[PDB]
């Protein structure tokens, strides 16, 4: 989780540790890119899946409340 | 040493970890005085080996402090 939001330190120290690694081989370097962090599937769609929850408990509590109007248009 | 474009998409993680995808626009030219040098130390294509690095580390970085 770190390694995606602390990526820029993250990157920052493996551009220090290539960088020392990579010196030995008689080549001369700038600049160095660490671009992509996926992870397969699970993260996401837990994620979805607590919003889902969020968002379909409130429609339970308008289907709660319809069930207020309920106790009324009933009374 | 006209100008010159780039952009850079970045699966980032937002402060909630919410993998949040977010793509930065980024231009760019190569100054005159300093092409000499610019071409010793990378080449003719210069840009393309550059440009991508730091914009994604950065759009890491900002948006890990930033919520979804």
């Amino acid at each position: 989780s770190q390694l995606i939001t602390q990526r820029a330190q993250v990157s920052l120290l493996i551009r220090r540790e290539l960088t020392e690694r990579a010196k030995d081989f008689s080549l001369i370097l700038d600049d160095v890119a660490i671009t992509e962090l996926s992870f397969s599937r699970e993260y996401t769609a837990a994620v979805e899946a607590k919003q889902v929850a969020q968002q379909e408990a409130q429609r339970a509590q308008f289907l709660v409340e319809k069930a207020k109007q309920e106790q009324r248009q009933k009374i | 040493c006209r100008s010159r474009p780039r952009n850079v998409p970045v699966i980032t993680g937002s402060k909630d970890l919410q993998n949040v995808n977010i793509t930065l626009r980024i231009l760019f030219r190569p100054v005159a005085s300093q092409l000499p040098r610019i071409f010793t130390s990378i080449g003719e294509d210069y840009d393309e080996r550059v440009l991508p690095s730091i914009t994604t580390e950065i759009l890491k970085s900002v948006v890990a402090r930033f919520d979804a």
